[PDB]
């Protein structure tokens, strides 16, 4: 793309006509600094292509950079230049700002340019800053241009203010002013306080905050999103935390609130490219507002025993109330010093039977004297305990006189009452006994149970009365609710001889007769067997002996050793004992003193 | 060099005297302006009344219109003539 | 009475002149002048009636004012008074305060007077007050005095400020200047905050608050007193609530805390008049200071069953400690979730015999890292409980075959280890302790022994009571008690004569027309109303008989009975026969026996 | 009728201008004396860089003696010479 005007530089006064060509073989594209409208005019014509362009007049506010483009072309992904200048006796300046400087958005660190081109390349222009400062161009940092203008490497903060540029003309000094502004927009974070649905009166006041944050130098515009119409005011201000930040207020108010005006409000901080929006609910028109519904009341059926149990309840109310719970009524609060509240709630540290009662809870609403009772009931289950487990009953191991009738009984307690039964069990396995059973263990005369109040408690106590004690068993009784069960063990050995450990006696007439001595040990108890004589003098004793090897006749029920002497003399004759040991005891003796 | 008591007292005395007022302090509804210069010079009472019973309070008021430049974030610039108050004459009064 | 030369209330006199003033009395005259210059005038004084005189070299305008004569001189004792005006063709002011102007304090509501006098009468003064402003004398609020100067009735906040006094003479404008200055002096209250023993670290740093209280227009002077010598700095400063009121601060501080600057400090507010002086002790030297004692540990002993039961312990520490408690151990803290905190105290709510043991507790200031514990022991008492008491024994109101061994056994358990013993009661138609030989006798008592059993995992005590032949109906009461409570139960010891209680003794007929002679035994007290039955039913009807037309009932200790005799029985004379008896312990108990002849 | 906009921007730009400074600022350690005039004209650093980020700070001071009247309490009145810091210059800085 050839030009006309050969070169880069133009000299032209005001009042003249340009006249640019632009020979090639495609059409070319015309770039201009200024575009006015209507005022000058263009074309385009083996054959040559030509685009030219004319003009009208001249004026100095049309000087900058003119360029024919030969870029118009899809397949040519080489443009020409040149500098067109046009000088009056005037204005030298094309961009005239004297009363009011421009605006020019900036940034602290980066580049800067200031746009204060002249129309002659001759001209001295001296940049100074307000109000005693005069920037000299080094040619490194700070360049001039008289096409283009200040060229401020690294834009440091003595740059942002208010710059002029000066130049002297036929001995008349003109100036044009620039205003440099730093400014960012950065819309950080906003926030409406509280997130939380609010509730209100009908007829009560709504009152809103929404909260923007944003660095230095840089402003928001704040707008309430609401469903009805022109409702009240809502009024905006600012706080600076003079570090870097900027707080921006938004209160949204509405005195005169009906049941239209519930619905969703929006925040919306909008500066330009960066937008943010946050919503909130708003609910109105309760008058007074309580409910309470529970889980599963009343039918709290709780354990004894339990480790930080907790009854619990739903409330529906409206505003904030006093929430007291109380237990049997009454007053309550606390009394037990135990338990605690909190959270609707009422949890239990550790359960006693005696925790019962209809609980109730009263919640207050005062500013409107609406209280709302509730009754609770708790029934704690107490499971089964028998009580003569408890009881130590010396009497070793009980053993009864063969056909003798007998009589048992166990005592239980607990919520719901429970419920007993008994079983067997040989020596040689359980059996459920009744009025005709169990073929037979021992004869059954009567298992009949009752309802006694003993020791505060309305317990429950059943007997097994065994008319006719044969067999020896371990007769369990089990007493058993739905929350626990527990049995005792009913040891029932049996024996044939008169308290155990009898010595059946049969004498001689005199010396030289018989000895017959049988000696029985009741059943499997008081092992190792044994006789013993004994004669004393002055401070001696001791024991002797045996054994005849008369070994050894078990029986059920009741063992037996019969010792017999035969033809017993005059020294043969002393005092005679049944030694025999025992389990768990504790050994036992009987004596026998005769002398023929 | 050494400047006399009664030039102080009176150069002190409650008196409408010029000061730079914050523009955001008179006007905290716009918030969505950058305004230059962020401050205006305004004549506003100044000054003690020796008495911590007193306080220099304005009795003659008026309203001055001033050309202040609003700059919108990234969506324009004009400007625009704002209007401040500025104090006449001065009084010291007891206060509340 | 005071007699004076220049006759009048009015005097006209010129500079350079001398003043001539004569007063005549019998005892001596005080001369009273505005101004005693000093050795510059000079005075005398000498029927024969006393005679004083008064001079003056040379005549300056200082000396306007009231000149009289007092005769006032006797203690058993009328005035004379007159204006002398000495004047000048410049300065016409009595007192000029031209640089400087002069210090009024006044009060509003009250009288102020202006002291701008001058010294010719017919002299015109403006008064004005700054900025521009001038107060025009109308003789009632605003009066004009050329012997005193400017006076004001009821002065009001306009009159706070710089007063001056102009006047004009020879073309010539003179003016002194007066400024009023409101000032009270009411220091309302003082306070050093805190008022605490404050107590601090051997190096630490010190810093002490004073805070005093005045109205308006009022100042104070603070300071402190320390019994040391020049130790650190101390700073002030005022602050203004604006209502009306004035605060003002004295910190004192210390960087170098030793022992010797352990004392006491005094804040002293001063005013003039008005005087207060607010005080503080000051504790130091202390390093880490963690001492813990009590009051009776470790012999704790509480009983079970006790509500609200509260241990403590004295704890003399400095700072703050963080305090943890612990139980047998271990981390505790608060395991049982009950028994609360706080006060360093250890409140246990319901006390159980689970509660035992040695309670330590941990004293924990960090920042230093200085911890101390501490262990206290508790012992739960439980009281006794008889276990046989619990069980429902349904046999019965207990019986007993006659000449029979009964074993008897009391089973209980407290702490401490309960002590069992038991008694006697009759019956027939104040108690005493039993053993091996007493007591002539109840019954025949064999052996009493207890043994310590260990069963529900409490090493429990029990008592068996064996009687070796039982023949008088008695109650054996068994009952245990420890230091801390007692329990006992009486064992209900009947006595039969007959198996079982219930008897029939059976003599039956050989054949028809025979005799039946039947008898029923019944026991002392537990079945009345006795009587005899007879049965037989055709089909569904059936019911009772008779009875009781007689022979009578023999009451036998023990046991009664009750004989019945049929003469003659035939076939229909025999039956189903039955022995009823009806009681009050539990109703009905009835013996059946059929014979048919 | 209307202020320029080029006089508002100069005369609000950051420079040491007149401002009625309370003594008691200046100096609080003397608690027990009532200054007249409580308040003295000074050459301070006053106006706006127009700018969040910058602050008027001065860059040279110098310090001038007044004449102030001082009364203590009941305790006599005497006339003292004090001082009292002024800026001559003043100029934009950053604050951090
Ligand atoms: C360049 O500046 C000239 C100054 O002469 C302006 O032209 C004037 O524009 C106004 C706007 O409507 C017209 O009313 C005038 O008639 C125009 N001419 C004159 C002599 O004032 C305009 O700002 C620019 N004109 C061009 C062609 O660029
Ligand atoms: C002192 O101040 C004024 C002057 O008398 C009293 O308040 C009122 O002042 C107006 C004019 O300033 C008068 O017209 C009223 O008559 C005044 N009221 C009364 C009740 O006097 C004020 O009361 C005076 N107080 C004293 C104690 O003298
Ligand atoms: C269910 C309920 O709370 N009923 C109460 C009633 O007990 C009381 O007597 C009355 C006041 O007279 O108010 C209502
Ligand atoms: C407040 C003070 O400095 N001293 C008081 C004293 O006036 C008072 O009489 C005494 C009570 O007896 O208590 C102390
Ligand atoms: C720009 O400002 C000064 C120029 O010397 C310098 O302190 C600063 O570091 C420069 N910035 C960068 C990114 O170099
Ligand atoms: C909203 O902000 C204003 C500003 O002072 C405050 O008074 C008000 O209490 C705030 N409202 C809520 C609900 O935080
Ligand atoms: C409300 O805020 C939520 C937050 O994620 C958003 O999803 C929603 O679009 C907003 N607007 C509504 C619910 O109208
Ligand atoms: C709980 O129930 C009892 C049962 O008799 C009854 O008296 C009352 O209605 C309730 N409230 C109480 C006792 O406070
Ligand atoms: C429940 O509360 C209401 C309060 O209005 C009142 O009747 C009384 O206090 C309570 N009534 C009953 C029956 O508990
Ligand atoms: C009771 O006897 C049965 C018989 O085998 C035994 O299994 C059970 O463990 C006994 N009870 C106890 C508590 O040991
Ligand atoms: C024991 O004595 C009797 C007495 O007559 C005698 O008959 C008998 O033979 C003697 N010997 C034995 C072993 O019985
Ligand atoms: C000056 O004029 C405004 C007009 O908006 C009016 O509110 C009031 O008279 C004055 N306001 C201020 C802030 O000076
Ligand atoms: C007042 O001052 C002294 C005496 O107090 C004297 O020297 C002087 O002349 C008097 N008069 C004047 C006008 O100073
Ligand atoms: C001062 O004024 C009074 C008022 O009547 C007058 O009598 C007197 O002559 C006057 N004096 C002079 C010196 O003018
Ligand atoms: C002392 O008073 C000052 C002034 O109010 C206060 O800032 C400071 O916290 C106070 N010190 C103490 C220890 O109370
Ligand atoms: C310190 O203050 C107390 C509290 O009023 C007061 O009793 C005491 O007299 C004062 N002076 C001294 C030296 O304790
Ligand atoms: C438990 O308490 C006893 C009672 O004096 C004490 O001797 C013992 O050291 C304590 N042991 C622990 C581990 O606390
Ligand atoms: C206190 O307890 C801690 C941790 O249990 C232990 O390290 C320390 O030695 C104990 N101190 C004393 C004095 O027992
Ligand atoms: C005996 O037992 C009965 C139980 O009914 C009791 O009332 C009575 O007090 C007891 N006797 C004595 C002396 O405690
Ligand atoms: C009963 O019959 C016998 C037999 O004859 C007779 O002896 C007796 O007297 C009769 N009984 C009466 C009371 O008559
Ligand atoms: C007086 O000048 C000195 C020297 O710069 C300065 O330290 C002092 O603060 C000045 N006075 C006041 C009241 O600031």
């Amino acid at each position: 793309p050839e030009l006309s005007l050969k070169g880069t530089q133009h000299i032209m006064q005001a009042g003249q006509t340009l006249h640019l060509q632009c020979r090639g073989e495609a059409a070319h594209k015309w770039s201009l600094p200024e575009m006015v409208s209507k005022e000058s005019e263009r074309l385009s014509i083996g054959k040559q292509f030509c685009s030219t362009l004319t003009l009208n007049t001249a004026q100095a506010n049309h000087t900058g950079f003119y360029s024919c483009k030969y870029l118009a072309v899809p397949t040519s992904k080489t443009e020409s230049a040149i500098y067109i200048f046009i000088s009056d006796t005037g204005r030298p300046f094309v961009e005239m700002y004297s009363e009011i400087p421009e605006i020019i958005h900036m940034t602290e660190g980066r580049e800067l340019v200031i746009p204060c081109r002249v129309t002659s390349p001759n001209i001295t222009v001296t940049l100074k800053k307000f109000p005693l400062d005069t920037l000299i161009p080094d040619g490194k940092r700070i360049i001039w241009d008289s096409r283009k203008g200040f060229i401020i490497s690294n834009a440091t903060y003595k740059e942002i203010g208010l710059l002029t540029c000066e130049a002297t003309v036929n001995g008349h000094l003109y100036k044009t002013n620039y205003l440099t502004h730093r400014q960012t927009n950065t819309i950080i974070d906003v926030q409406i306080s509280t997130p939380r649905p609010v509730k209100l009166l009908r007829g009560h006041t709504l009152v809103l905050n929404c909260t923007a944050t944003t660095p230095l130098n840089t402003r928001v515009q704040m707008t309430w999103s609401y469903p009805d119409e022109k409702n009240k005011r809502a009024s905006v201000r600012r706080r600076i935390d003079q570090s870097h930040a900027n707080i921006f207020y938004s209160v949204l108010t509405i005195d005169k609130m009906q049941n239209k005006d519930k619905g969703l409000y929006t925040c919306r901080v909008r500066s330009g490219p960066s937008f943010k929006s946050v919503n909130t609910s708003v609910h109105i028109y309760d008058k007074a507002f309580i409910t309470v519904k529970h889980r599963k009341q009343q039918v709290l059926e709780t354990v004894a025993g339990k480790r930080s149990y907790r009854l619990s309840m739903k409330v529906k109310a409206f505003p904030s109330p006093e929430v007291v719970w109380l237990k049997d009524g009454l007053p309550a609060t606390e009394k037990s010093a135990r338990y605690l509240t909190r959270g609707y709630s009422l949890i239990i540290k550790d359960v006693t039977e005696e925790d019962a009662g209809n609980y109730t809870i009263l919640l207050s609403i005062k500013q409107s004297n609406v209280f709302k009772n509730l009754t609770a009931t708790l029934i704690v289950n107490v499971k089964p305990q028998i009580y003569e487990k408890a009881v130590s009953s010396f009497p070793d191991p009980a053993l009864y006189p063969l056909g003798s009738r007998q009589i048992l009984t166990c005592t239980a307690y607990g919520i719901p009452q429970p419920t007993i039964k008994w079983f067997w069990h040989p020596c040689n396995e359980e059996s459920f006994i009744l009025d005709a059973d169990s073929n037979m263990g021992n004869r059954i005369e009567s298992i009949t149970q009752r309802m006694a109040i003993i020791e505060g408690k309305n317990k429950m106590a059943s007997t097994l009365v065994v008319a006719d004690s044969r067999i020896s068993g371990i007769y369990i009784c089990i007493a058993s609710n739905k929350v626990g069960t527990v049995g005792r063990n009913i040891s029932f050995y049996i024996t044939d001889v008169p308290n155990g450990f009898h010595v059946n006696l049969e004498k001689m007439p005199t010396e030289g007769e018989d000895l017959k001595l049988s000696c029985t040990v009741n059943k499997f108890l008081y092992r190792d067997v044994t006789w013993i004589l004994l004669r004393t003098v002055n401070n001696r004793t001791m024991h002797y002996s045996i054994s005849k090897q008369k070994m050894a006749i078990t029986k059920e029920h009741s063992i037996t050793l019969n010792l017999t002497i035969m033809n017993v003399s005059l020294q043969d004759s002393g005092t005679y004992a049944c030694r025999a040991r025992n389990v768990y005891t504790g050994e036992e003796i009987l004596q026998k003193k005769e002398i023929t | 060099e050494v400047v006399k008591f009664m030039d102080v007292y009176q150069r002190s005395y409650c008196h409408p005297i010029e000061t730079l007022v914050d523009i955001f302090q008179e006007y905290p509804d716009e918030i969505e302006y950058i305004f230059k210069p962020s401050c205006v010079p305004l004549m506003r009472c100044g000054g003690c009344c020796n008495d911590e019973g007193l306080e220099c309070v304005p009795t003659e008021e008026s309203n001055i219109t001033m050309q202040i430049m609003r700059i919108k974030p990234h969506q324009g610039q004009h400007i625009g003539e704002m209007s401040f108050l500025q104090h006449n004459k001065c009084e010291c009064r007891p206060k509340k």
